[PDB]
């Protein structure tokens, strides 16, 4: 059964910066693409990374590009997202999935809440 | 109009 | 044009009726394939289902047969059969371009459905 499960959330301030992880499992992870999606307070769900099975292509939304950045380490089955400059629009749920076949969001973790106030 | 560019998501 | 999605308006409805939600894509997008995620309360988003431009469907792991999908130009659907308590949960469908310039999804406003 395919699992992921992430951590790393917290209480943040503007300005600051937190490193969220997911382990995976059940799966080979080396072999699919990789997301991370977030939630906000007011139940929107949108887009917020993209990495290739070896970690060669990222690809981000515009509302978070020069500030976020996607990784993996494939050895330790994990992805991680870090988030700089946080801003209090990245207060959300965020959650790691997995895709089949030609959908992108096929499997959801169960998130991790980052919540950034003054 | 535009034609939708997809992925298969293992390889 | 933007890739736009634009969800009907969220409704109550009675347990055994029936229910039909839209997702409309944006007129330069109407022979996509979006997908239809299901979220119920203090739970992560659920694969619902993959809807084509013809009205061919796949649904995940656990749907129910009552949930069944159609499309008509832009419009894509969502279509509940005997409301169950159960189906009570946000409906949002999604959309992908895997533009190799820029990737880009978009995720409709969400249907609130109320049983």
């Amino acid at each position: 059964q395919v699992q992921l499960q992430e951590s790393g959330g917290g209480l943040v301030q503007p300005g600051g910066s937190l490193k969220l992880s997911c382990a995976a499992s059940g799966f080979t992870f080396r072999d699919y693409y990789m997301y991370w999606v977030r939630q906000t307070p007011e139940k929107r769900l949108e887009w917020v990374a993209f990495i290739s099975n070896g970690g060669g292509s990222t690809y981000y939304p515009d509302t978070v590009k020069g500030r976020f950045t996607i990784s993996r380490d494939n050895a330790k089955n994990t992805l991680y997202l870090q988030m700089s400059r946080l801003k209090s629009e990245d207060t959300a749920m965020y959650y790691c999935a997995r895709g089949r076949g030609y959908v992108w969001f096929a499997y959801w973790g169960q998130g991790t809440t980052v919540t950034v106030s003054s | 109009q535009q034609q939708q560019q997809q992925q298969q998501q293992q390889g | 044009m933007q890739l736009v999605l634009t969800q009907s308006s969220s409704a109550s409805f009675s347990l055994g009726a029936s229910a039909k939600l839209t997702c409309t894509l944006s007129s330069q997008h109407s022979t996509y394939t979006i997908e239809w995620y299901q979220q119920q309360p203090l739970k992560p988003p659920k694969y619902v289902m993959e809807l084509k431009k013809d009205g061919s469907h796949s649904t995940g792991d656990g749907i129910p047969d009552r949930f069944s999908g159609s499309s008509s130009g832009a419009d894509r659907y969502l279509s509940i059969s005997n409301i169950q308590p159960e189906d009570e949960a946000i409906y949002i469908c999604g959309v992908g371009d895997t533009i190799k310039e820029q990737f880009v999804y978009v995720f409709g406003g969400g249907t609130k459905v109320t049983v």
